[PDB]
């Protein structure tokens, strides 16, 4: 090792090469007549095999000894049910099948999202824009489109209503109305904030993962190697740290509406 | 922002969500608990 | 003049983060220390966490949900 | 200029959130670290974290109203 | 410039509302750290505590008033 | 120009208020916590908190002034 | 005012990451001391640091998509 | 432009007090917190207090004077 | 009215910048703290720090980024 | 687009290398731990059985 | 134009004093609570507080006299 | 020639001179009254000086206190009515023959002639006292005497001379403020609305005319040391 | 508009340098009350805090050279 | 404009000493406080402050010989 | 003027009702440092 | 700008007053010395 510290395969094409921007919020693949399927929703789609086919060979002859990917699939499965049983112990196992799903569902999609040709691979001037066609990009993660966020948002805030009215009773008096004491200008920002959270969580997961996949991109446009590496690193935890936030929220948010 | 996108990005998570409960969420809990119930 | 919205706009979201975010640290902090310094007591005073910590996220999409409005 | 109304509204959010959402902070900051160090007074205690809540969020809610009647 | 009258009634609601949100909260923290460190002297306290809140509320009220002959 | 002043008004008051507020907060936080301390010395310690109370307003006094002056 | 939307998309990203950073130090150094002060508890409440480290990032992401949408309409 | 002086005045006059206030305010907090640990140490704690706040009002006393300079 | 990128990238970075510079500072000043506090847990604080640390930086990297956008 | 996929897998590669450098071994040995753990009271079970 | 210095001179002389003064609130603040802690360090602690107070009050003279040269 | 203020000073002053004729006219023990309350104002203001530094509590007590006396002087006229609403003319009442209306009673510190004054005698009374026991070592910047300590001097010696500076512009704008904050409250309404400011008022002049004396006692103090 | 180019180096090179102009500060009181309550430790600590200083002088050169880009 | 460089040079003076006045008082009153904890760390702590006084001057030196550049 | 009369008349209201307060306060102190001289 | 001859009368008038108050003063002095 010494000090080797030359960066000499670092000065390669700084920005002369690999395109300037060519970004985009939302593209459709389609396809079919009908529904204009995305590539983002196409992620979606091979993320949701690609973790049926691992469930299966998880739980392919299930032993009692864990080994290899049955072992980690229990691991993280039983990290999972104490981290959300430290919260609320009582309704673990009702909220457990949609939160861990929500969970593994968007920490694949992110990883995903940073793996190589997610930009390059589509239907400066690269292949498609030498023809008269424009470059759309495939392979988008499914989180940096705002249809799938904001379904999972209200997925999530469905079932904390539901839950929160069919515990605690239909009262909602700390949130709906109060007659004296400050209790009642209390309730309406309580309301007010419980209406903000679908959205500012939707916001949140969408954005942490568009605006990375944007700096991926950019930072390959400029100094292509060598220098992004710690952030495909710091992108990788970001992925991981708002899969496992948005399922932890989640959580505390039914507890709370159950308190 | 497209709504029939929205919808079927709802039924891809609560299809995913139903597959998960009943093939990987009732196994693992029930093993899990096996461990508890064996201690 | 000539683009004065999107200055709008990123005026509305960008002041309307630097003082809840504050908010926010200083809630959680408090809570830790509690917490720290009182590992029985943990049930009941994360509601209060909670709660301040959705009433500042609503602070701040206030001003995101204003600047959206001008955005369209 | 022209979008002057604009950039008036984001102005009024952004900074009625600046504040606001510091002092709510400090003062879930405080309640929290009070119950840590005294869960018996909880009845009073949160009782008057609510009433310094509310004056708090009053200026946050002034400026939404302006920034509604601009927007009108 | 003739949204200028806007932008100047929302800035004065805004920047009103910064230093009294931040002096509120510290004066409702300070009172319930007191609180939970001394119950015993509760009214004694809560009335240095409104006193408090009442002088920033003056203040906030002050660029209300400003805000409001602006805009009128 | 036409609406200058307006601003420059909006402005002074908003500022004088940002810093006045959060001084005020610190004084009324710091002097009931000491309250809490000790309340025997509660009117000693009082007495310096008016004190500083008055010179921590006496700055939103200046701006308001002087934003009365522009505004009329 | 041609680059007028230059400074928008750097006042959405400027603006907004301040309060984000701040808040992520006050977090990192509440949990820290506590930490210290109670070592057994860290695997507990490393998640709620967390939690509060995600809003305020998640908050500076806000300011950065508005930035990114000002940038290109 | 016309009219500058008077925006120019007002800012500086507002940015005259957003330091010098909360300067004041920790000041009279740290005073405040050291005669409640320590009575009869007021005597020699209050004698610096009043110089610490004197060298912070100076600052605001010259925005003031600035203005006063700007708006004359 | 061209040269207005060269201030677009000055505000970015600076406004950029201040936020996470205060945030590294806290962090340095928490963990140091708590290390000399009790030197015995050093490398399960040390983690934390260095997580922070690199959070804040990436969000300072990441108003850097979007400056050298508009400097390219 | 031959310019930007060989730089995001070349830098993949070399994410991957550090990753498997830096934090498999730790996995692996919670991974061990866990595993036996579980083995040891497996064993202590059928013993007890037995 | 025909009038910038003037805006130069307000914006020299108020951010000049927000941080020093700040500055030397803090100064104050902690010098006083080792005076609390213990009187006898009086006359070494006092120095140092005083090179402080000179450092900040340097800074904002500075600002000062940069803005007056302006303002001749 | 002079100003309004001019005259308000030389009725703070005459006003002095009449309060200590009275206390020295019956002079004895246990007072009570007006010599009583002299006496226990400078018993305490002896008192604070002593607090700050013992050594120079009487070397400039007299100034000292005659400062403290014409600005709580300055202070109390400011708030009393009939300053600013009779005009001398060098709807108003002076509408007919426009002449500005000069105010007859105009503060003493509301003006930077008079305040000038006192900051040049604290100037002087430190300069000199800091330098009679001191020589070339209080203004001494110690050039590279602790590794370019200089600078560390340098800085510090023009913060020493804006001081007494900074004490005259702090009391003037004081003043000011606090006329025009009431003609301000004035303008809003017309009864009953400036009650919160001017009650600050008077409180604000006594603890600005106490300040500055402090303050002069502990620049003296850190003059000597 | 011959001139925006200066207020662009004025602007990377003050703003920018506020945050670290703070966190500077923060971590070496951090660092110097650690000292002080453990003096043995003082080499471990002391690491770190030019561990902070690098982070933070890392954005101050970073805003510093973006002003020399700029003055370029 | 024609004056634009004169708010270029306030803004560099101005900008310049907000950040390394805060931090020279945060470092002078921890240095300060930990003295009063323990007086015979005397010594190292004075020259770690000094250490990051000089800093912050450095800092503040940047944005001064800035604006002397556009001043001469 | 009638806005300066009534200026003048609220502050003289005002002087004298703070005055009063004070004054008792100020008259016991007065009264106590006059016993305590002998 | 500023009367200068205005403040050399105010600055002379000052004089005067402390040298009044301080002649009168020196007999109150000694009397509240003596005294305790």
């Amino acid at each position: 090792v010494g000090a080797l510290i030359i960066s000499i395969a670092s000065r390669f094409f700084l920005y002369t090469g690999p395109p300037h921007v060519e970004v985009a919020a939302e593209v459709i693949f389609d396809g079919i007549p009908g529904f204009p399927i995305t590539n983002s929703f196409v992620v979606a789609i091979i993320i949701d095999i690609f973790v049926i086919a691992l469930a299966v060979a998880a739980t392919r002859n299930l032993q009692m000894v864990p080994r290899g990917l049955q072992n980690v699939m229990e691991f993280i499965l039983e990290s999972l049910y104490n981290l959300f049983r430290n919260i609320n112990a009582k309704y673990v196992a009702t909220a457990f099948p949609l939160v861990a799903t929500i969970f593994l569902f968007v920490l694949f999609g992110n990883w995903f999202g940073l793996l190589p040709g997610v930009g390059s691979i589509g239907v400066i001037h690269d292949t498609c824009a030498a023809q008269g066609k424009k470059l759309v990009p495939l392979f988008r993660a499914p989180a940096a489109d705002l249809n799938f966020t904001f379904a999972i948002a209200v997925i999530s805030f469905v079932f904390i209503e539901y839950w929160g009215f069919r515990a605690l009773g239909p009262g909602y008096l700390k949130k709906f109305f109060n007659t004296n004491g400050i209790m009642s200008f209390v309730g309406i920002i309580e309301f007010i904030s419980e209406l903000v959270k679908p959205f500012a969580l939707a916001f949140r997961l969408f954005g942490n993962i568009f605006a990375g996949e944007v700096l991926l991109v950019v930072m390959a446009f400029l100094v292509p190697l060598l220098l992004p590496l710690p952030f495909y690193g710091f992108e990788v935890f970001v992925g991981f740290i708002q899969a496992l936030i948005f399922a932890l929220l989640t959580y505390a948010f039914l507890n709370i509406a159950v308190t | 922002i497209n709504p029939t996108l929205f919808i079927a990005q709802l039924i891809n998570f609560l299809l995913l969500i139903f597959i998960l409960r009943a093939l990987l969420y009732r196994p693992v809990m029930n093993l899990l608990n096996e461990r508890t119930r064996r201690i | 003049m000539e683009g004065l919205n999107l200055v709008a706009t990123a005026l509305a979201v960008g002041l309307g983060a630097i003082g809840p975010g504050v908010g926010i640290g200083i809630i959680v902090s408090g809570a830790v220390q509690a917490i720290g310094r009182n590992p029985e007591i943990e049930n009941r005073v994360v509601t209060y966490m909670f709660i301040g910590i959705a009433f500042t996220e609503a602070l701040a999409i206030f001003g995101l949900v204003i600047a959206f409005l001008i955005g369209f």
